[PDB]
């Protein structure tokens, strides 16, 4: 439903080590480019993580309020809190009941649900004050939780612009709730909105990072046979020729087992009875 | 390599079980410091075969022949010639840092072009003489018609059509940078065996991610996260892939090597024979009947320079082996008998010009029939 | 210097030529230190220990930058036991500099201490807090036994227990009813197959050693992306060019001469790295220049020989190293007498220099020589015929075979 | 393999075993490229071998800096030791062309 | 002759193990394959005539 090209983004340092003008390669998780995403609006229904998510929001709002990371939407299956007051970053970790469609003459608080067993509350500087496009990096294997996101405006409203561009560490949390699935939060004043989740798995890439340390460029080890051979020779440019890179087999599927002929008969059975 | 900075680096006890031990890395820089000389050598004989420049005449009137491609001219820094400069800039490549070292050459680029500046001159000055030892004068328009009897070519034609081989010459010169000019593959051998090094050097390098059943790729945290007298044996085992990825460097090396010497030794050998001797040996120095050649300067190699004698515009005439009259046989000084099918003529080899059939060109024997 | 490749091939004699030596930098001096300057060293207050820090699935966040960080100011604001590092040295942190550092704390339960690891497998992995592998820094977990420890049973903080599936690495996650695994589903009223995942506690003293809390502070820090300032307290020196001395600019060290450059370096870009693999452009975050490594390893030295039982004075051929000198051309050239004449090559030096020794006495170099260049009879009605004789012969050796192996 | 033992000899094992037949390795690279430094000076011995010694053949710088005579060959290995009589003329005279 | 094919096969934690020598393999590729064209480079210059 609603699919529309994964064209270039997808990106993250894996650390922040020194490295410059050399092109690297990592075995982690990324976005395989040329590959469909979840355009979603009026309605905002449920999501899996289905081992991916790559979250894109839209332009023209500063409606969207952060997320629901989720697994069943009450209060039993521990807490997030992800919103903004308008000047910061709330973050509770407050366990809220059973905001399925949470909505905010300043309409809010209806989100509010049950204010009881908070364990963790924070403020900090906003993550976001033709408008600025968020896109988001949403994970978890043994550890921690990210924020990664650039803000552009652009033309091109709904559709998702081409061209290349990095992503940043800002904000760095060691939480603790593995996560099945997932909804995003938005608002109202007294809900027709548009965003973007993609996907990710492990794989290779070759990284190109800048003269000055910042990413510019990258490739994928399994979008065509061409970046292949990219990821074996370290290089964008190759020459003109031809260049054994890997190998391949066929994979088995029965796995028989075939023992001698049966009954060597144990007289075992006789005492039994 | 300096090799137990490659191998542990600024460390007393890496270095102390390193001691039990003998002598690779010492027999390793034996080997690898044995081939260093070598190439210098590779380099000495490949172009001095004689010994000391010759000075080109200041004048510059040599019967029409522009040479204005492959004297150096003092336009440039003195020392490197025409064709040289197009050359220079068409070979681009590492680094000093950890572990590794870039020994200069010998001599220098400066001056691998003198001594290519000097052997230009004699054979263009004396020709062959200095091939041999002290060289007699000759002009450069009647030594090219002296060149040609080698090849059978009857020396009378090059003063006979002395202004036609002028601009020929000359143009097919300009097209060698023409030739090089936009783009070519065929510098190649040149740029491969600078590439391939440099991935050699970058695939040593490499090696040293490894953990090779270290829980570290680093040296220092083997000193600090676990202890000395148990943790040696995690240095213990770190040591010999680093010690098999040199000894796999200076082997990968050495097979490379000699192999250019091998290649060399045929360099020089074209130096030795195609620059100062006309050589009968077909095929040898350049496609065609060979004549004489120029030789340049490259960033490790040589560039030649050949001239060969190329026929056409061929025209079938009618021949045969042997001429009866007055009942004995007639037979040819050189060449053969041709006919226009109607009188017979006599010919050398390799030029057409017709001539008389006399006693001259002819010896008799034996009977007719 | 004449003696320098007697031990090289390890022999009591050298022979003539031009041999090797050592290396060639120029001498070096000293070693400039170079900090930022950020009065702030890192409260370590309200990370570590101070009086409560809650859920296993909530985490007290501070953004931790603008201050200089050391690593010898923890172990007094807790009861340390464990220290546990990745990604780094655990003591080689006031020699650095970080980007983007966090200092994380969390809880851990007494008898699963061991799967709080990159992928133990077991309990520990599907249902809580999750970071892939890639990760550089310290885990520390320490000694508490007072204020987590009630008479009735902790009831202070919630564990999710269900999940299905696998996932990506990093992140966080609300949602809340009734869990469901298989078949029946909930829709909110607690049937079967509807697990109730939110089950009691038993942390208290009395329960053993194995059944108590451990708060544990997992280090977070990354070495020179970012521009950052947080740089560690060896306080700072001068600044200086044209020699080679030790630095140390906010965490990467090197080797080689800061010269100055003229370009428009992006002014929101830290380090950078030329075409073939070494920092070219480094930053001082002071008096906010680019200045350029030049690597001061610069130079190539030679010796043109007789060897020790013929003689004991020398020729010289400094080849990278500037300068009884003289100059040719493939090193600087002392140690010999530069004559004006011309003779035949013993030991040659280059663009047609070669050294010998001829004539107390010292080597001499010089420039060599073709021969006679003269001027015999060119007459038209002349050639040049010879006819006399005293016979030898003009000899070579020719090689037929040689060894095989096995 | 006596006093290490295989669990944490095998990583000592990992390049000692695997890294000693590198060391022949060297030798026949030094043993070849001085036979085929030989094996096509044999072809430099068959360049003077019999050319201007069975007979004579006619080719500049091939049978010695001189027009040659002949030869009277002997026994060696890496060897037989010619003396190639070739004719370089030592005194210049003229004799005037017309 | 493959790296990979050669040391391991139906296996994973070999080629994981492999994974730490990860030069080694295409290390000896480009000195095999660097034969290939050396043979066929000699069939070249010996009847490229």
């Amino acid at each position: 439903p609603a699919y529309t090209n994964s064209f270039t983004r997808g990106v993250y340092y894996p650390d922040k080590v020194f490295r410059s003008s050399v092109l690297h390669s990592t075995q982690d998780l990324f976005l395989p480019f040329f590959s469909n995403v979840t355009w979603f609006h009026f309605d905002n229904p449920v999501l899996p993580f289905n081992d991916g998510v790559y979250f894109a929001s839209t332009e023209k709002s500063n409606i969207i309020r952060g997320w629901i990371f989720g697994t069943t939407l009450d209060s039993k299956t521990q807490s997030l809190l992800i919103v903004n007051n308008a000047t910061n970053v709330v973050i509770k970790v407050c366990e809220f009941q059973f905001c399925n469609d949470p909505f905010l003459m300043e309409s809010e608080f209806r989100v509010y649900s049950s204010a009881n067993n908070c364990t963790f509350e924070y403020v900090s500087q906003p993550f976001l004050m033709f408008k600025n496009l968020r896109e988001f990096v949403f994970k978890n294997i043994d550890g921690y939780f990210k924020i990664y996101s650039k803000h552009t405006p652009i033309n091109l409203v709904r559709d998702l612009p081409q061209g290349f561009s990095a992503l940043e560490p800002l904000v760095d949390l060691p939480i603790g709730i593995n996560i099945t699935r997932f909804q995003t939060l938005l608002a109202l004043h007294r809900g027709a909105a548009a965003y973007y989740v993609g996907y990710l798995q492990p794989r290779t890439f070759l990284l190109k990072y800048n003269e000055n340390g910042t990413i510019t460029d990258a490739v994928d080890c399994a979008l065509d046979p061409l970046s292949e051979t990219k990821c074996t020779l370290k290089s964008f440019t190759v020459e003109k020729g031809i260049y054994q890179t890997s190998n391949f087999r066929v994979q088995p599927t029965e796995s028989i087992v075939r023992f001698p002929n049966i009954t060597n008969l144990c007289p075992f059975g006789e005492v039994f009875n | 390599v300096d090799c137990t900075m490659y191998i542990c680096g600024d460390s007393t006890e890496c270095s102390n079980l390193l001691l039990q031990y003998g002598s690779f890395c010492t027999q390793l820089n034996r080997a690898l410091t044995g081939i260093a000389v070598e190439q210098d050598k590779n380099t000495q004989e490949v172009f001095a075969q004689v010994k000391q420049i010759y000075k080109t005449p200041p004048i510059k009137d040599f019967g029409g022949f522009n040479f204005s491609q492959i004297l150096p001219d003092p336009s440039k820094p003195s020392k490197r010639s025409f064709i040289e400069d197009l050359l220079f800039n068409k070979v681009t490549l590492a680094q000093k840092f950890n572990g590794l070292t870039v020994l200069p050459p010998l001599l220098t680029d400066e001056m691998i072009a003198q001594y290519t500046s000097a052997l230009l001159a004699g054979t263009i000055t004396s020709g062959w003489t200095f091939g041999a030892g002290a060289a007699l004068q000759i002009p450069f328009a009647m030594q090219m018609a002296y060149r040609f009897n080698g090849i059978g070519v009857t020396q009378n034609v090059l003063y006979e059509n002395q202004k036609l081989i002028a601009n020929q010459f000359n143009s097919a010169i300009g097209k060698i940078q023409d030739s090089l000019s936009s783009t070519a593959s065929a510098l190649g051998k040149l740029q491969d065996v600078v590439n391939q090094n440099a991935q050699a050097l970058n695939t040593l390098v490499k090696q040293l991610s490894s953990n090779f059943g270290a829980i570290s790729s680093v040296l220092n945290d083997i000193l600090s996260r676990l202890d000395p007298p148990e943790a040696e044996v995690q240095i213990d085992r770190l040591i010999t892939g680093r010690l098999q990825s040199l000894q796999t460097y200076v082997t990968q090396q050495l097979i490379r090597a000699a192999e250019i010497r091998a290649s060399a030794n045929l360099a020089a050998t074209k130096m030795s024979e195609c620059v100062l001797g006309q050589s009968k040996r077909v095929d040898f120095c350049g496609k065609g009947y060979h004549l004489m050649s120029f030789p340049q300067s490259a960033p490790h190699g040589v560039v030649f320079l050949h001239v060969t004698y190329v026929p056409a515009q061929e025209k079938n005439f009618t021949t045969a082996p042997a001429i009866c009259h007055d009942g004995k046989a007639h037979f040819p000084r050189e060449g053969v008998f041709v006919s226009n099918g109607t009188h017979w003529f006599v010919t050398q080899r390799n030029f057409y010009e017709p001539q008389i059939i006399t006693t001259d060109n002819t010896f008799v024997s034996g009977n007719c029939d | 210097p004449l003696s320098e490749t007697k031990c090289t091939l390890k022999s009591f004699t050298v022979e003539k030529g031009i041999y090797q030596t050592s290396n060639f930098r120029v001498q070096p001096t000293e070693s400039i230190v170079r900090f930022p300057n950020i009065t702030n060293l890192c409260p370590f207050g309200e990370v570590f220990n101070a009086t409560r820090f809650a859920s296993v699935y909530a985490w007290n966040r501070k953004r931790i930058s603008n201050c200089v960080a050391d690593y010898s100011v923890l172990y007094n604001s807790a009861s340390f036991s464990t220290f546990k590092c990745y990604g780094v040295s655990p003591t080689k942190l006031n020699d650095l500099c970080f980007t983007n550092v966090y200092a994380d704390s969390f809880v851990i339960r007494g008898d699963e201490v061991r799967q709080i690891a990159p992928g133990q497998t077991g309990k520990i992995a599907d249902y809580n807090y999750k970071l892939p592998d890639d990760f550089t820094g310290c885990v520390i977990a320490w000694n508490s036994n007072n204020l987590d420890s009630k008479v009735g049973g902790n009831y202070n903080y919630l564990y999710r227990l269900f999940r299905k599936s696998n996932l990506k690495p990093f992140e966080r996650d609300i949602s809340t009813e009734i869990y469901q695994a298989g078949s029946t589903p909930c829709n909110g009223v607690e049937g079967f197959n509807c697990y109730f995942p939110l089950q009691s506690y038993g942390f208290q003293p009395t329960n053993g050693v194995g059944y108590q809390p451990y708060r544990v502070v997992v280090l977070s820090f990354e070495l020179l992306h970012a521009p950052a300032t947080v740089c560690g307290p060896k306080k700072s020196t001068n600044l200086v060019k044209n020699k080679c001395v030790n630095f140390n600019f906010n965490g990467l060290t090197g080797t080689g001469v800061l010269t100055e450059s003229n370009k428009k370096f992006l002014p929101f870009q830290q380090f950078g790295r030329d075409i073939a693999d070494t920092t070219d452009a480094v930053r001082d975050p002071q008096t906010l220049e680019i200045l350029d490594i030049t690597p001061c390893s610069f130079g190539g030295v030679s010796v043109i020989t007789p060897g020790t039982n013929t003689s004991n004075q020398v020729a010289v051929l400094y080849q990278d190293v500037n300068c009884n000198v003289f100059q040719t051309r493939a090193g600087c050239l002392i140690g010999a007498e530069h004559v004006n004449n011309s003779y035949e090559c013993d030991i040659p030096i280059g663009a047609g220099i070669c050294a010998s020794y001829q004539t107390s006495q010292s080597i001499i170099a010089y420039t060599m020589s073709l021969g006679a260049e003269n001027s015999v009879a060119y007459s038209n009605n002349s050639i040049a015929i010879p006819t006399n004789f005293t016979i030898s012969v003009t000899t070579e050796i020719l090689p037929v075979s040689m060894t095989k192996t096995s």
